């Protein structure tokens, strides 16, 4: 499936803005950008991992040199509930704990059933039977750009839009 | 060790079956707004009624917020009690609507009581036992789960469902560590390595908790206190799931939203089977808007079609306007910047100026709560400038005289004191003053 | 919940042939506005018509809101109302015409009838097959009656819900299909062998007898908005709840109105109008008034009830002043009830009604005293003294609120006109509208 | 310390003795007695941290030492002490309303100081080993670190194992795990490998091998204010909106659950609450709604002490139609206490400019400074200030070290104050746009 | 060939060694006085030592206050950081207009980095992992026109080869320092392994496979605070689409900022970077809200703040976002006390002519010397500007009647064809429906 609308666009600035090459300074300065003058690296800012790390009792200081450097979404994968240490000023509120209780309670609780709102109201209303009566009019997958002659965007645009992960 | 312009005040000072006398609970004066804040008190004791305002109005350095936290004071703090100032409406990510309609929901409290049959301890041994008769095509098929769990002054073991075998190896629960176990949900969760398993590694990341105390299987009576607006927050979002706009909201700002009125009827009504079955029960409380002037016409306009509601807390306001203007409108002049159509819904406390001998028992009283002394001379010295310039003056300039005397080295404030303050820190009448005479802006 | 400003209202007061009787059902009086009343209430459970306009229009502390609020108690369950107020329009996340279809559709129902199976038996065997890391599941249950025995097929909710309220193959569950919905009514087999984990204090039922699988109809309303959010996006269920609703495209509205015409015509779902209320209606702009003169014209409109205080006042968003503070646009498609002050017999009987709603005992002459001092004041000055009388009165440990506890309670808590004369008595006391005040009081 | 010379550099603390008596000149500050005599109070107050949520006013002509002197109390205050200096006009944002922005303000400038013990072994590993077991329920290793002096092996827990598999080591790069609280940190490779692999990489960095005890034991204080703490817990992963300001109207429920747990920290012994100052430079820049808030955020017990500097007279507060003292509302300055600044006269021009001169390293002559005071004395001391500066570049453009009384004319003459400014604009009123728009751009008809 | 737009004439200020204006030098004609201040200015630039030093220089519309601001950059070099701006562009509905000031603020503050760049580029030969399932080290032979080199790697950038599918005989890119791994595409020594393939074929590149490199980054504190304040997270160096949340601007506190001075102050004590302040010029500032105004205040009062330079042509004007403070050039008395104000004069008929033969020059045109006067005249007459941009449309009627040459009738046709604010203001007057 590919969109009719097609953005050609040359090889001259894919090749002299976005590739790194000899004549241009793109990876020299996202190296210098990220990691050179990052505030989270431990290398030339201990201090202030150590400061976060007692604030929000990371057993890692460089998780925030690690958050600070991943795409958002990758980030929300990847994530893994890691256990925190009791020394820090990350404590539990108190409807957190309540919503981290309600999780496989069973019915006829009253802590599970106060939490249960939704759930009361999807089965109440008879939701999960009812018939879809809103399709979209079009449907379209997103525009292709298009570089003739190069075949490192081809690669590129396959990794962005069938991402593995 | 810190005082801030108040915790003097402990309280009303009304004794029981009768009025309040001159100087209790840090209150000096003010006996028939004490009086009628006792009334109101009891009438949120009373637990009957729903959207009653109350109004006071007078001066400024009077006291209507030293009787709203003598009534929040009074109330005492599992009283649901929300302060709040006409500005804090004005929000700029929801509307103001919904702004006061959650500060209406966080002044309505929850008593939930609960009882939980609890196993815990350290784990002494884990044996997923087989079947007499395993299936093929699989690896161990577990008959039964058994577990030994010590703790303090005695131990037990366990056996348990064998599908929880697959929570212990997911929450990676190993010999030696403290677990929680509840009753009717399994639902495995371990706290930590125990304490005598601290010293077989140099270096390791887990924090040791103690062995736990009382015996293995208790039965624990908790009480959960929990306001209505914590409630429609946690049905708003939903609970932890595993797809990914849960957890990118999750990761991003939590931007306010507005609750609809089904999720608010919902909980109302689960709320309503759950004090009917006996085991919730609510407590109304205060809603105390300060600065009630700074409201405008559409928040006004919304406070009389929420003050009809069912479960509507008490409403406290203050003011110290006049015939003034309300905000929203060119040409409506009305008491205290409340208009007619919500000053008709409530009932106006009124409050009074001080003469001089209360100024002196209050500056008094604030010298006693700031650990302060100072003499009787530079006491009528300060209660002359009180009862000339303003109560609030008199009662800010305690800690610059009482520096002063530290700085000379003496406990005891003197009129030397007083008068080096004085010229020191001006007040607003004679910055006024100065204002006038000089013309260099 | 608990006891409101209109808890003593439940109708309107009506009989047979909508005539109102002098005191019925909370209401007193008003018989113009409550025949009226009574007439809106028939021609919306009639209807047949839509889209009409009605102004509850009168001076304040007179049963506007009373008048509705028996309206609604009258329409009964099943029908939506909707009472909104005139600041609620005004969103940051929404537009004033969308907030405004919002609480149009709101207050239209559709009311679907659905063809169900129940099922209610002991549970026999459960084999639950699942992924290694839990994704997929499928599986078998075998449940029985004294009859009957079945063997059906789970899915993936099927065997969610069963895993939550755990069932332990000799519980008697029930299962409604079309909801998904598991009560388990009981244990019956009462195994001796039981684990030593859960609290096991089930109650004890029978195994149910006769047919394992009975069908059944039921009937549930779902008003327009909520289908309209639910086909919006793929999570609009939560968006129901968070109303983070967004300014919903028209295509989903007429899609969804041929939808629901089409279930009409099918006889699966029958619309159900009702009523939206508007509180405070001058608080709107003139867009929004705009925006109703054409949205009283659809066919999928409910009867408008609005309600204002306003004399000849300004129009908001406009520089001249109107009737009502409405345009003659919108008074001309409007339909004008108008509510009367009151005298002193009907003041001195709501008065009674609100004391024993709030179960005060007056005696007669208190009962006189505030009547006295609601016609002097206004009404609800004195239906609030009403409550602080009897805390006054509790405090001196009599259960009777006297004449001098009504005397002490006018003491203490002021009216509108004492706190204006004692404002007007020391405006130097006060701010005013120049920021002057007098703080020294010497 | 990346500062250049600034307005105000040369203020190092105001200048007081042990009785709280302001020196003439001293530590950068000249006159104005009575008003750094009651700074040092305002100070004291701070100091004591008993006093909680008092407003000081400091009100003046402009170009007198209001901000002058709030520097020097924030310079006097020391580190460690939450100072938060703020514009007027910084609160009115677009993803946070005023009430919002004022509370950040205010939870800003008083923390809480938290001491801990770190127990830090800091070195680069020589080897370390996976003993993949065959049951693989529980790993063991033993951890090889070395300095550059002595080298010591270490057992190695499962917990180690996967935190040390996560931000993977190998075999050379300098780490540091704490013991007690059982921290890890990847420092980066050493400069002993840094010939080994003949390209570095993204995600590296090169370190020097550290030196002297591989275990070593330091006390480090940690102060938090109560705002980092609010936008910590305030989301799951909240440092970022600590950084990139993206907190967005944090509820009251959890102020109020911080709130309790500050003091129960305070009252078990785990922290100590550290007030400061909440200095609001220009607060006639504000509206009438956060000034109400002002009024009554004041009461609170976790308050700052906060300084208001305005230089307005009899002006229009912001969001109403009338006009107040300061730009303050009657109900604001009662709750307040005003420091009065007092303009200059010859003598303490003369010894402002003659400061700001030798903190700028320029040299002038004495009938030079004579000339630069009767300009600051005639028009205002800032003109001065800036003549002084602009009168050293002229000098050295003309091969002088030294700045005579033709460097200062030529910069008069070059570089005009208010008045001549506004002469020159009245003469020739048709050559400008003026209110209605209207100009005259040809020069002849 | 070249394209002049109002400017480029300006060549710098024009002064010796004395810092004394020359009457015609850098493309500058009068305005003595202005020129020294402004040279006197680009002194204290240079100096680099002074911080929040803020100049405003006033006068009359079209008389060369925007003409002076850019010599003022010219003067400075590419090197000094410069920033361009008009008082519309705080106004931003992103965030608020006391951030953007702040960010134009350290957009002017700029640092000087050298860095070395190392390019390792070459066809595959030998590309042999080693592991020990985890890869120790990657033994990688590159091979050009000029020889080969065998490099070893560690597992990182075979995760980014992998990334790239790099196989034997692929011409690959490879960054010494920065890990940064690029394929070109396969050499043409396996373009005929089949008829048809969808690989693309490269040339071996004749170069050596080792490159070395210094090279100067210059970057902006305003850089360096965007790049450690990304709200959603970081992105990888080839990302063609962007992320799925849009990514809007935040109000960055001052703990960035601070970490960011203290990172940038411990790489200059170093030796590493060189902090090279700028100038932040804020064009049309009487449209400055009195908030913007008032936080101009606080911010020219920082350690770091740039040197601003301001530019008004307004008299006795109302400041915006008040009502009756009456102040000269738009611009409240607080803050012209903070400030030196240059006087910019107009000019006379000779230094009109000699504006508009300059011009002419620039844009390569031949004018008559008695046309030349008529225009001189008609910018005495009218406007500078709009004898300035009538020599277009002269010249074009001059060419379209085949001539290199301005007559006086092809200035009189350009005056008839156009009209200037003048002449349309009185056709304005004298007309009944809409003009
Ligand atoms: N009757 C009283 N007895 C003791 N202290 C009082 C009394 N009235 C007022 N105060 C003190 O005066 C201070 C200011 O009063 P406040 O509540 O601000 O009045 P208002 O709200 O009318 O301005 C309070 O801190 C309070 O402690
Ligand atoms: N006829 C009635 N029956 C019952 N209660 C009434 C009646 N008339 C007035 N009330 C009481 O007086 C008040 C009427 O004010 P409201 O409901 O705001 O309507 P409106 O704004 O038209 O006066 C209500 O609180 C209601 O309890
Ligand atoms: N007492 C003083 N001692 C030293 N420098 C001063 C003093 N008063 C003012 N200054 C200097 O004068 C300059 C302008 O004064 P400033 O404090 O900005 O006035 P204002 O407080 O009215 O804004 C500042 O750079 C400041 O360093
Ligand atoms: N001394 C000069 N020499 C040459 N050209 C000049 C001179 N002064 C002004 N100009 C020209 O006149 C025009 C004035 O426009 P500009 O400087 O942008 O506006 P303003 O003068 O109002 O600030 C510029 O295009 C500039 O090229």
């Amino acid at each position: 499936s590919r969109n009719p609308i097609k953005y050609s666009l040359p090889r001259l600035i894919y090749e002299d803005l976005i590739l790194p090459n000899y004549n241009n300074d793109v990876d020299i300065a996202n190296k210098l950008k990220n990691v050179k003058f990052n505030i989270f690296n431990p290398s030339t800012n201990y201090e202030l991992c150590l400061f976060l790390s007692k604030l929000t009792g990371e057993p890692s200081l460089n998780e925030f040199f690690r958050v600070s450097t991943t795409p958002l979404l990758k980030r929300v994968i990847e994530r893994t509930n890691g256990p925190k240490n009791t020394d820090s000023l990350s404590f539990k509120t108190i409807t957190q704990e309540l919503l981290e209780v309600t999780r496989n309670a069973p019915s006829e609780g009253v802590m599970a059933s106060l939490l249960n709102v939704e759930k009361h109201a999807y089965e109440r209303e008879y939701l999960n039977c009812i018939q879809r009566g809103y399709h979209p009019n079009v449907s379209a997958p997103p525009v292709t750009i298009e570089v003739l002659g190069s075949s490192h965007v081809t690669n590129s645009i396959n990794n962005e839009l069938f991402d593995p992960l | 060790t810190r005082t801030a312009a108040h915790t003097h005040i402990k309280g009303l000072g009304l004794d029981e079956s009768g009025v309040a006398k001159r100087v209790e609970g840090g209150f000096v004066g003010q006996i028939e707004a004490r009086e009628a804040c006792g009334v109101i008190v009891d009438l949120i004791k009373a637990k009957k009624m729903s959207g009653r305002a109350i109004l006071l109005a007078g001066g400024p350095s009077t006291g209507k917020t030293a009787l709203a936290l003598a009534i929040s004071q009074e109330l005492g703090p599992k009283v649901p009690f929300c302060p709040l100032v006409g500005s804090e409406l004005y929000s700029v990510e929801v509307k103001k609507t919904e702004t006061l309609m959650e500060n209406f929901r966080r002044a309505i409290g929850l008593r939930i009581k609960e009882t939980k049959e609890v196993y815990e301890g350290e784990v002494t041994e884990l044996t997923p036992e087989d079947a007499e008769n395993p299936l093929g095509g699989y690896g161990k098929t577990i008959s039964h789960v058994i577990v030994g769990l010590k703790s303090a002054k005695g131990t037990k073991t366990l056996r348990l469902d064998p599908t929880i075998y697959e929570s212990i190896q997911r929450e990676k629960v190993s010999i030696g560590d403290v677990i929680y176990i509840e009753a009717n949900t399994g639902a495995v969760k371990r706290v930590g390595r125990s304490d005598a398993y601290a010293t077989e590694f140099d270096l390791e990341t887990e924090e040791y908790v103690p062995l736990p105390k009382g015996e293995v299987h208790k039965k624990k009576e908790i009480v959960q206190d929990v306001t209505l607006h914590d409630l429609d927050v946690a049905n708003a979002r939903p609970q932890g799931g595993q797809d990914v706009i849960s957890m990118m909201g999750q990761l991003l700002k939590p931007k306010k939203t507005e609750i609809t009125e089904k999720l608010r009827q919902e909980v109302n009504k689960v709320v309503a089977k759950y004090i009917d079955q006996g085991v919730a029960e609510l407590i109304p409380g205060v809603l105390f808007i300060d600065e009630v002037n700074m409201l405008d016409i559409e928040i006004f306009t919304y406070l009389n079609k929420a003050l009809e509601s069912n479960i509507a807390p008490v409403v406290v306001l203050a003011s110290n306007r006049g015939m003034t203007t309300v905000r929203g409108t060119e040409d409506v002049i009305s008491p205290h910047g409340v208009p007619p159509d919500l000053i008709d819904r409530l009932l106006i406390v009124r409050t009074l100026p001080y003469d001089k001998d209360e100024i002196r028992t209050i500056i008094e009283r604030r010298a006693t709560v700031e650990r302060l002394q100072v003499e009787s001379s530079a006491l009528d010295l300060l209660a002359t400038m009180g009862t000339e310039t303003s109560l609030r003056y008199a009662l800010q300039l305690l800690a610059p005289c009482g520096i002063l005397a530290q700085t000379s080295n003496r406990k005891e404030i003197v009129v030397n004191d007083v008068n080096e303050a004085k010229l020191l820190f001006l007040d607003a009448k004679r910055s006024t003053k100065i204002l006038e005479t000089s013309a260099n802006y | 919940s608990l006891i409101a400003a209109h808890s003593h209202i439940t109708g309107l007061g009506l009989d047979e042939n909508l005539q109102p009787r002098p005191t019925s059902e909370g209401m007193v009086g008003q018989l113009q506005a409550r025949r009226a009343a009574g007439v809106i209430l028939k021609m919306v459970q009639n209807g047949t018509i839509a889209g009409r306009a009605v102004l509850v229009a009168g001076p304040p502390s007179t049963g506007k809101t009373a008048l509705a609020m028996g309206v609604s108690q009258s329409l009964g369950k099943d029908v939506p109302f909707t009472a909104i107020a005139g600041s609620e329009i005004f969103s940051l996340e929404l537009s004033k015409t969308e907030a405004l279809t919002q609480a149009f559709r709101k207050s239209i129902g559709i009311k679907i009838k659905e063809e169900t199976e129940l099922i209610e038996g002991e549970v026999v065997e459960i084999q639950i097959d699942r992924s290694i890391t839990g994704g997929h599941k499928q599986g078998k249950l075998t449940i029985k009656t004294t009859d009957m025995e079945t063997i059906y097929e789970l899915g993936n909710k099927m065997i969610d819900g069963l895993t939550k309220e755990k069932v332990l193959a000799g519980d008697v569950i029930s299962i409604d299909k079309a909801s998904g919905k598991i009560t388990k009514l009981g244990r019956s087999f009462a195994r001796s062998r039981d684990y030593d984990a859960m609290g096991a204090d089930t109650r004890f039922v029978q195994c149910p007898e006769g047919e394992l699988q009975k069908r059944k109809t039921v009937v549930h309303t779902v008003s327009l908005h909520e289908i309209d959010v639910i086909n919006s996006r793929t999570q609009g269920f939560l968006a129901l709840f968070t109303g983070d609703t967004g300014e919903i495209r028209s295509e989903v509205r007429d899609q969804i109105n041929t939808k629901v015409a089409e279930w009409k015509e099918e006889g699966k779902a029958e619309i159900v109008p009702g009523v939206l209320f508007i509180d405070e209606v001058h608080m709107l702009d003139i867009e929004c008034f705009s925006f109703i003169n054409r949205a009283l014209e659809d066919e999928f409109a409910p009867i408008v009830m609005m309600a204002t205080n306003r004399g000849v006042s300004k129009t908001r968003g406009t520089n001249y002043k109107s009737p009502h503070g409405l345009p003659l646009d919108l008074l001309d498609r409007s339909i004008i009830i108008t509510t009367k002050s009151y005298n002193e017999q009907e003041i001195k009987t709501i008065l009674s009604i609100r004391a024993q709603e709030e179960e005060v005992e007056l005696s007669s002459d208190a009962l006189d005293l505030l009547t006295k001092t609601g016609v002097e004041t206004s009404l609800r000055y004195s239906s609030n003294l009403i409550s602080v009388a009897q805390q006054i009165a509790m405090k001196r440990k009599n259960n009777t609120v006297e004449v001098e506890d009504v005397k002490r309670a006018y003491l203490l808590f002021l009216d509108s006109a004492r706190s204006v004369k004692y404002v007007q008595e020391n405006e130097s006391q006060y701010i005013d509208d120049q920021g002057n005040v007098q703080i020294s009081i010497a």
